[PDB]
């Protein structure tokens, strides 16, 4: 919930980067 | 001679950019680069890579806002938010899109916005996005579809076997595993990540991942549609990685029938995109390899004439940017 | 009455199984002798100090300039290449750990019989007849008159536990698997000279598609298994953990869960201790020091047309094996005649 | 007993933690914890480490917004922002400052505006930030100030040794280089980074960065002022690391004289922080050691009477953090 | 005739080595034999693949049961541990590279010229009072009488030439060096028995320290330092290129700039093609397939006090140094009589 | 030192090569 939220935002951060 | 921009100047991208330079006689013509960093990064990175080695091109900067790569110019630009690009300015017909991060509609139609006539994306798309495997249905490809996606590297070494299998034998259901290289999106070190899996430090461990690639496979080849699912490992490897694929099929059969039928698409429909390999090699051995799919034919075993196991070996970052420069030529060749 | 043991090979499997043995609480064994072609100085570094494991939580240093002492017992350390010169006789060892590599038919085992040592536990499968044993599987069909016998190797002990359980309750019809191994001593640290073109490769730059007879294998302790398996290894640059995939066809239609459900009740019987499933998210390096044979992931167990299976198993190669050369030992141990 | 928080829940925060919770009788009390990721990260990046394995405590989460460690609940809060933290709400005293980006006064100050009284900073600070090597000068430390640093890892290592050798020998200058294990600054493949080395594959490369850790001993040897440099290499080893020091000496002795002077050291005024080895041990070896420089005395060499060499080890992260604990408990037992 | 050479040890070194003369364009050098313990198999192989340089760009193929063809270019392969058996006189041998590293003396790499050859030249220190050129330092007073003689180290062949021109132009009191180096093929991949028990750690997990003779070794080729030299070197997880760490007390007194415009002067002139000076911010990988002994990273050139001057150079420990055996080489052939 | 000895015989042993660089 928390990382999440920062990571719609900031989806190309090293705590967010998802490949596949 | 169509215009092309790189959206993101990564692993993906500098390979796009390699690839495309290696080819003779290319209906395009990139003249721009955007991403984060600058042309000081542009430039260095272009020309010195740990995966690659040196660009056997003269690569300088151009200005402060480009470089040339032997006497061509290339702009290079760096905003975050692709709305704000120079396209229309510059007059880009298609953009690459390797950012990993604008793979829906609302996103990479962000460049439509801006200037571009249309968008490759290098990843699988979100929701209602038209996806293509070179030598397996980009034939189907449309130019009234604006935003387009390449599928992922996985999808691309599994689509042509898959389309081989399911054709020459018919396959009832099956799973698959790719064991691969670590890519930019998981933590060199344990750090926070939103999949905790990727957290953990790349280098020093198998690491089980979420793909999508046996689903997306059923969108280049309907037929597929719910009789895959797989999984992925993640090893310490820095690129080039390999899908294990097991299937129950119709056709009762044995191994060399199997390797003999995709040694048949090599020369015939999947020519430079499927390949067979007969020697006893190694990861490493298929750095830089064209080919979207290369059989290891001696690992290929038929259990009980109908579970048939293949291997097979990918350059996930040359040989899918071979394919993504390949589709730019599909798209380019069918522009209206 | 503590049986008397020696290591022959103090490798990775060597070292391994003696710091397994030294963490157990009233072992029926006694462990008396090492033999490598190393020496003390090495003896006695090696287990101290490993990269793999750590620095040993014991007090390890050489008695003599043939023997090393771990928190004050005293061990011989013996050097000689050819088993059949070793003072097995004179010390009454018991059971020879066959931790080599390089003697694991009857004729190069035998020759610590010959030496004067009772039976032999081979740390690798067998060539030709040896009767092999996969602890939770077939150790019950054990025969205190087999003087030479196997334990297996790391991944027959990971896959065999699993196949047990899924055969029983769903009925194995056909079956594959592919191991994604870490890498062995076995490989070329470079590319240099091996009798498999493959293991002469780089081990930490490479995938390495290798050979594995655990397929086959799996059928000598569950002999219904016969023709059923056949497999691959990919190994990985990783120093230590490896992981099992499993691809079987089984006659009862199924789901994930019910697969799953059915490991953690053979996990809570008859496979305690020898059976795990982790619900958690983990990697490789989380499982270094699992005393578990087989930890399946069961959030990657996957069911295809009802029918067709998927599951992954993690193990300690080194380690979660060596754990399994104990169990074995002393089960040799408790049925001594 | 002094309430704490971690900021920054990474390499340091985390061995912060542990360490901590491996001492006896602790005047601190951890009580929060603040990162950019959320309870499901702090809970599971803190049980399982693929640097220091398994921690051995029962972690759980209990909420959420918090944790269990051992019985003893902790809050995790999750804002960039340390203004909006709320440190008075939970009688925060001291903030162990490791997100490696407020290392300044006014950064690091925002934790003090939000309510805790003391920042400690697992960096060297900017400006002239009070900064402390326990057993160098970490007795000089005063409780007027409130924003204080515990230095690099590289600068713990070096400056015990650096202080025995100048007080025995006599430093007239020298030279330092740091063979070091990659950190989470560097990419795990080649990437956009601002330094163009830092940007390359950690795990595939020697690269050599820049280090200030030469010229900061010098704040707690005020004495070494102007006489040292250095430069670091970072190596494909994921903790652990060697410093690598050449001085000139102005008092004649010989590498056995210069080792016996570092095992003095160790049994009185360095005790428990100065370690010599005499066994021929490597890195990972050197794992979890509680000293902040072991000095590998078989390498100790002298050239032409008054050229030393000394090579010491140290663990960059838990020996580091095993400081930082112990610089808090300097700021505990000081506290008015 | 071009001169007939065989390379016994067809290794790191051994391939390196075929694979740099193959490149070359003027030569005096003939490849017609190689000896190796693992037969024509693995030759052929282990020469079209590898894991450092990737894949030989050329026709390499088996021919008959007792030789390999690259290019159309036969080349025949024996397995004899002995040098005194090969086929030295029979195949006209004119010159053995010696690169097994264990016929490092004149007994033994005196067994080749007894079994037909004329020259050998080994690629290591040599054992005892072996002659010793590095290839832009003093390999121009080899004379053609000397019928074994050694291309030193990679470690001396990257340092004795900054050392030249350092001494040259600064003058050098004493010094002190560390080399931070590739794993190389001693190394164990994981923990194992080993005379030297830090080369017995595993490789890709560790900061070794180990024993250097390069130090000393200089001296041999430039007199002017004896006895003013010491250092260690430093084996790191990366499969090749190395670099050197020199620190110098220097006579005259100078900055960084200036020993860099002198590394940079002579990289023009004197030591052409063998010294070079790097102006960019890379790493290791970078300096792949460098043909330069030496390529000082100027970047990192420093200076404390006047006179204590800090110098970074790099090396392709493999292929640069194969290099300079295949210079080496030539410089025996041009000398012929 | 058994392994020292064993060496002087059999240098190109994995217990034994020992390459000074
Ligand atoms: N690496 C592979 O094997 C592989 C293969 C096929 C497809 N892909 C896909 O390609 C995409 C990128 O993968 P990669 O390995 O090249 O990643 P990468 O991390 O190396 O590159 C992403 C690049 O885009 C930049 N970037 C991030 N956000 C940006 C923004 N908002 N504006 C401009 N630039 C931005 C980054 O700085 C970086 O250069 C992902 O979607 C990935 O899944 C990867
Ligand atoms: N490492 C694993 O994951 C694994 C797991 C289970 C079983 N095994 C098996 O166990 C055996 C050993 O594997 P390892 O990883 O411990 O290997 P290893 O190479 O680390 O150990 C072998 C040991 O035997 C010694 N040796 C060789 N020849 C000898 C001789 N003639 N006399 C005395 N000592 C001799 C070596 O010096 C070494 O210390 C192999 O059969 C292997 O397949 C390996
Ligand atoms: N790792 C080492 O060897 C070492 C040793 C000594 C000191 N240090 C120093 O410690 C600092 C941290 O290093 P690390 O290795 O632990 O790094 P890390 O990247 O693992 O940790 C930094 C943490 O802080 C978080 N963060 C970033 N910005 C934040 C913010 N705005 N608010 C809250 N959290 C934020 C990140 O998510 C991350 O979890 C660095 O400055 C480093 O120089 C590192
Ligand atoms: N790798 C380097 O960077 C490097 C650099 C400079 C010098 N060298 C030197 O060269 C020597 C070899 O090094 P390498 O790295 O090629 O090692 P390597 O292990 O790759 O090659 C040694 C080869 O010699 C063979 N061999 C051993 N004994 C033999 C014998 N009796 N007869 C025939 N073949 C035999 C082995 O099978 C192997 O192919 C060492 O002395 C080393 O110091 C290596």
């Amino acid at each position: 919930d928390p990382l999440e939220e920062y990571c719609k935002d900031n989806p190309e951060t090293n705590e967010c980067r998802t490949y596949d | 001679k169509l215009k092309v921009a790189i959206n993101g100047f990564g692993r993906i991208g500098r390979n796009f950019l390699r690839c495309w330079h290696g080819r003779k006689d290319s209906p395009l013509d990139i003249i721009a680069i955007n991403d984060t960093g600058g042309v000081k990064q542009a430039s260095h990175l272009l020309k010195y890579d740990s995966t690659l080695g040196i660009f056997d091109a003269d690569v300088k900067p151009s200005g402060e806002t480009a470089i040339s790569v032997d006497g061509k110019i290339i702009q290079v630009v760096s905003n975050r938010n692709p709305s704000l690009l120079p396209w229309k300015e510059l007059g880009i017909d298609i953009v690459i899109e390797g950012t990993g991060v604008f793979v829906d509609r609302e996103g990479a139609g962000k460049h439509i916005e801006a200037g571009a006539k249309k968008v490759i994306i290098t990843a699988p798309g979100k929701g209602d996005i038209p996806t293509y495997v070179v030598g397996v249905n980009a034939d189907a490809y449309s130019h009234d579809e604006p935003i387009i996606s390449n599928a992922s590297c996985t999808t691309n070494c599994l689509a042509p076997f898959v389309k081989v299998l399911d054709q020459k034998f018919g396959i009832i259901k099956g799973t698959m595993t790719t064991t691969h290289s670590y890519t930019g999106d998981q933590r060199l070190l344990d750090a926070s990540h939103r999949d905790l899996r990727r957290a953990r430090a790349a280098a020093l461990n198998i690491v089980p991942t979420s793909t999508g690639a046996a689903k997306a496979v059923a969108l280049v080849l309907p037929n597929l549609k719910g009789k895959l699912n797989g999984i992925a490992l993640r090893v310490p490897t820095p690129n080039v990685s390999v899908v294990d694929l097991v299937v129950q099929v119709s056709k009762k059969t044995f191994a060399e029938e199997v390797n003999a039928a995709f040694r048949d698409s090599a020369e015939k429909e999947l020519k430079g995109i499927l390949d067979v390999c007969d020697e006893p090699l190694v990861s490493v051995d298929f750095r830089c390899s064209d080919f979207s799919t290369t059989i290891d034919s001696s690992l290929t075993m038929v259990m009980g004439d109908d579970m048939v196991k293949v291997i097979a070996w990918y350059d996930n970052e040359w040989g899918y940017s071979q394919r993504v420069v390949d589709l730019a030529d599909i798209v380019a060749n069918n522009w209206k």
